[PDB]
Formats: structure tokens, C-alpha cells, sequence
């Protein structure tokens, strides 16, 4: 690693300077370097992490599709050998996370809170690359076993209002519908996990309110879509 | 497109 | 250069593609490409190679910015450190631009179209350089002889109305009041540009009397700043 | 801040 010299927490103080100067490139080579440094990620650095690989992933994943519809229309070699350059950036950067994940955040994760993290994160990367492959048999059993471990977790060990379990499940649902063709599993989780949410809002403070309502948009705003 | 955690 | 093996026409294809995709970085990269190739570029390529550098180098100065602000207030080496890092990139950027304008496109520009859209793009990249600059005296001075050989071409061979010579004003003008602090003389060249082309709507047709107010909404806005 | 063409 080209971070390898740097202390933790310069890489630290550097990945919040870049997320302010929205060098998202910069931010998840940060918390790359961060991450083998072999230590625990605290909540904040596991937000850190994640907001850094989805922008990247993110501008990625938008120019793929700007692309691959391109493509379809035309149908020189232009536009495919320019898809298949990015398509290759964006396996690269998810190849790139899950090996993170794999070695060795998922296994060193001594509690709950942040195994359920990882395991989300990894049913994300995985389903990132099944967005883009046609082998994407496996991909696809790869994200749901990932999303359903953090699933079994986090509904033993996290109230129905955790954020990081409403959009566990929020993910999931969205991996049901676009890409296992499984609408009726995405239709299902996301409306009793948002019922679920719901009728524990009474036990929260005013903050953690506003985390789970804004989760609970999501959940809407696809139910909306899909019913 | 269905929309995921943001 | 790593785009030497590809084809003039698939750079420029995949320039325009990678602006669709809003792959900036891949797009400037393929107009470097270009360029190298030795031959002309027309309009269109003059304004594929100009938009993919200003995206590239805006994303660098807003960054700058960010981080020279909360280094200012901050007055560890992290936020210094990482400033600088951001500023060699920039004026890496600015380099390359300004040595494919001097290794050959402005001296193969043979006709006054293509060599004032050049010079005002070598007046440009100047003025980046100069905003990170501390010999700031020898860049500013660089900007400005760039800027007034291009006014004076653009005087003697363009309408008022034309919206290269109009573009060359407004960014002149922005030169001397951000950079050059000279008020009064950005003040005088954006009124003269204004009014002058006001004075040319009624020779254009509706598509060229578009592209000339564009530009002249911008120098409004700058006076009403100003003044 | 002043606006350049854009
Ligand atoms: N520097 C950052 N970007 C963050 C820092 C922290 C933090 C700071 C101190 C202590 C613990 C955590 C964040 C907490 N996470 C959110 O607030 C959040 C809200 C909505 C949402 C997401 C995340 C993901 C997409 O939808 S984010
Ligand atoms: N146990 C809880 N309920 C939380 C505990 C903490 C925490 C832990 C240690 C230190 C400081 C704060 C939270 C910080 N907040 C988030 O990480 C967060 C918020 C909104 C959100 C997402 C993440 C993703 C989707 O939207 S939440
Ligand atoms: N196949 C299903 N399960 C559904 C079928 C219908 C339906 C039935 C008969 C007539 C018209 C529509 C549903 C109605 N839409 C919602 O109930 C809805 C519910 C909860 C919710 C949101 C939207 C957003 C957040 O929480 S849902
Ligand atoms: N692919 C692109 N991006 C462009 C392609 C062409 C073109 C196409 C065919 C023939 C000749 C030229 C453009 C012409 N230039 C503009 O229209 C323009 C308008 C406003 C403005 C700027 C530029 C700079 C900032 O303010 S741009
Ligand atoms: N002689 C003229 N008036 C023009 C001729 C052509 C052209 C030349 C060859 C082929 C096709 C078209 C123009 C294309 N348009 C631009 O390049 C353009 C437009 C708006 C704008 C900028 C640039 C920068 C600021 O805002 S303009
Ligand atoms: N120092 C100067 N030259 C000016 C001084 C004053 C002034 C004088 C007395 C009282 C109040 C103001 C000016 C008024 N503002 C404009 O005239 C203005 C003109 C043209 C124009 C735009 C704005 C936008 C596009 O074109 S300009
Ligand atoms: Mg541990
Ligand atoms: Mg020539």
C-alpha cells in the first residue's frame, strides 16, 4: 500500500479533509490505507468507508449505464471497448472492497453493530457486480447470502429502528427486485420492515427519529414504485 | 430504477 | 503517450462518449490523445478538449479552496500537507495543458479562429496556476501577455458578437479583478464587451443571438458584482 | 467570487 507510511490517524484527519473537498477518490484511498493499518473501525470510520467506495462506485456505476445504453442502440468498436474499460475500473474497485471485507474486516468484527455493517457492505459490492455481469449465477448467491447473514444478525441483536439495519434491508429489497427478479420478496421485506419501524418510533429520542424516518422515505419511495 | 440507501 | 496506439477518430469518439458519461478525466485524456496525433482540431474538437480540461481543473480548484480555507483558520502538518498534494496535482494539470498549446497548437493554428481560442485557453491556465501561486509575479504577467494577444486578434479578425472573443473578454476580465488587482480595468472590459456586442444582436440570427446573450448574462452578472 | 465562462 502507498499508505503504508502514514499513521492512522493522518489517513483519518485526510479522509474527512477530502470528503469536505469532495475528492472521493482520495477519501477511499485513505481509508484504504486506514483499514490495513489491521486495527478496529470505529462507527464514524465505517461511515467514512463506506460514503468514500460509494461515490467512487457510484460515478462508476452511472457511466456504465450512460454507456451500456449507448451501446444497445448501436445495436465501430468504440463504444463497447470504452464500456468494457469502465465496466473493468468498476470490477476493480469492488474486487477492491470485498478483499478489504475478506482480509480481514468481516472476521475481526467482535460485535454485532459491526459485523452487520460488513456483511451489508459486502452484499452492496457483490451486488454491484452482478449489475454488470452476464458467473453472475454466483455473484447473485454471493450478495444474498452476505444480505441474509447481516439480515439474521441484525434483527437478533438491533431494534427494528437501527439505520444501519433499516437500510440493510432497504439494499436487500432492491437486490430482489433489480437483480435476483424476485419482486415479490423486495415488496415484502421492504413493507415489514418499514410497518416494523413504525410501530417502534415511540421509543426514540428526536435524532434518532429523524435517522430512521429518512430511511423510512426510502422504504416508501420504492413501495410506491412497486405496487 | 429502485432507489438504494442515500 | 498511452493513447498513441489508438486512432485519432476513436479518441475523439470516446471523448465524446466520456462526456456523456461524465468521465471527465478518461475524456481530457483521449483529447491529449488527440492533439499528440499532430493534426487540426476543428470547432467541435477545440471545445471537446477545452471542456474536458475545465471540468478536470474545476474539480481541483474547488478542492484547493476547501482545504486553503480550513487552513487558513487552522492558522498537525495533515491539512498543509494534503493542500499541497491537491496543488501539485492542479499545477500538473495546468502543465500538461500549456505544453500541448506550446508543443504545437498555437503555432499551428493558421487562421484566427483557432489561434485566439488557443491563446485565451494559454491565458486560462495561467490564471489556475496563479491562483495557487506565491513568481506569481512571472505567471501573472504570462497570463495577461496571453490574454491581450488574443483581445487584439479577436479586435482585428471576429464580430463583437462572437462568443469566443466574448469568452476571451469575460475571463480577461475576471483575470483582472481576481487575479491582476486591477478593479477598474475588468470593470472597463466588461462594459466595453457588453455593450459592444449589444450594439451586433440585430446582424444574428436567433441560434447565434442565443450564444452571444449566454455570454453577455455572464458579464452583467460580474458588473453587478462590481459595481 | 467572480464567474468565468461557464
Ligand atoms: N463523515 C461522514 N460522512 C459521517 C460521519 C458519521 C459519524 C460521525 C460521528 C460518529 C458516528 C458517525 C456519519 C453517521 N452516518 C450518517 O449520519 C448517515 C446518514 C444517512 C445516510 C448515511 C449515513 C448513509 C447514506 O444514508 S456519516
Ligand atoms: N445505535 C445507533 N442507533 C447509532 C449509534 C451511533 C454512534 C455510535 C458511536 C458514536 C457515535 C454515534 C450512530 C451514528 N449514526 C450512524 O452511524 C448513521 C445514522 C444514520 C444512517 C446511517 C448511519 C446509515 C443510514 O442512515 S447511530
Ligand atoms: N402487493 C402489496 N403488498 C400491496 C398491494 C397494494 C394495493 C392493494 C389493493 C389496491 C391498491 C393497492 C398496496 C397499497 N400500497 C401500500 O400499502 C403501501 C403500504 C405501505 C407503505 C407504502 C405503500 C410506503 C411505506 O409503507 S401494497
Ligand atoms: N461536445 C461539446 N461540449 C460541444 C460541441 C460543440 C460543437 C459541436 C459541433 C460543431 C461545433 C461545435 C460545442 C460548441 N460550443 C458550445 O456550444 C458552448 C456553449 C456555451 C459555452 C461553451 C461552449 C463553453 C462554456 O460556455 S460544445
Ligand atoms: N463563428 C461563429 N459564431 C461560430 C461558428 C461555429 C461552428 C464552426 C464550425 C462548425 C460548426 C459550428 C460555432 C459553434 N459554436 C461554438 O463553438 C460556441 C458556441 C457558444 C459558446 C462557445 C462556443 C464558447 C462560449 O459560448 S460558433
Ligand atoms: N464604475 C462603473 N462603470 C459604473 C458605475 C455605475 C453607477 C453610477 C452611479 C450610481 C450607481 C451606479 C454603474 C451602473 N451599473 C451599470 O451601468 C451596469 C451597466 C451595464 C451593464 C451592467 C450593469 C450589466 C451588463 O451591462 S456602472
Ligand atoms: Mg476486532
Ligand atoms: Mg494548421
Amino acid at each position: 500500500g502507498a499508505m503504508g507510511s502514514m499513521e492512522r490517524a493522518s489517513l483519518i484527519q485526510k479522509a474527512k479533509l477530502a470528503e469536505q473537498a469532495e475528492r472521493y477518490e482520495d477519501m477511499a484511498a485513505f481509508m484504504k490505507g486506514a483499514v490495513e493499518k489491521g486495527e478496529e473501525l470505529s462507527c464514524e470510520e465505517r461511515n467514512l468507508l463506506s460514503v468514500a467506495y460509494k461515490n467512487v462506485v457510484g460515478g462508476q456505476r452511472a457511466a456504465w449505464r450512460v454507456l451500456s445504453s449507448i451501446e444497445q442502440k448501436s445495436n465501430g468498436p468504440e463504444v463497447r471497448e470504452y464500456r468494457e474499460k469502465v465496466e473493468t475500473e468498476l470490477q476493480g474497485v469492488c474486487d477492491t472492497v470485498l478483499g478489504l471485507l475478506d482480509s480481514h474486516l468481516i472476521k475481526e468484527a467482535g460485535d454485532a453493530e459491526s459485523r452487520v455493517f460488513y456483511l451489508k457492505m459486502k452484499g452492496d459490492y457483490y451486488r454491484y457486480l452482478a449489475e454488470v455481469a452476464t458467473d453472475k449465477k454466483r455473484i447473485i448467491d454471493s450478495a444474498r447470502s452476505a444480505y441474509q447473514e447481516a439480515m439474521d444478525i441484525s434483527k437478533k441483536e438491533m431494534p427494528p429502528t437501527n439505520p444501519i439495519r433499516l437500510g440493510l434491508a432497504l439494499n436487500f429489497s432492491v437486490f430482489h427486485y433489480e437483480i435476483a427478479n424476485s419482486p415479490e420478496e423486495a415488496i415484502s421485506l421492504a413493507k415489514t420492515t418499514f410497518d416494523e419501524a413504525m410501530a417502534d418510533l415511540h421509543t426514540l429520542s428526536e435524532d434518532s427519529y429523524k435517522d430512521s424516518t429518512l430511511i423510512m422515505q426510502l422504504l416508501r419511495d420504492n413501495l410506491t414504485l412497486w405496487t | 430504477r429502485s432507489l438504494s440507501e442515500r
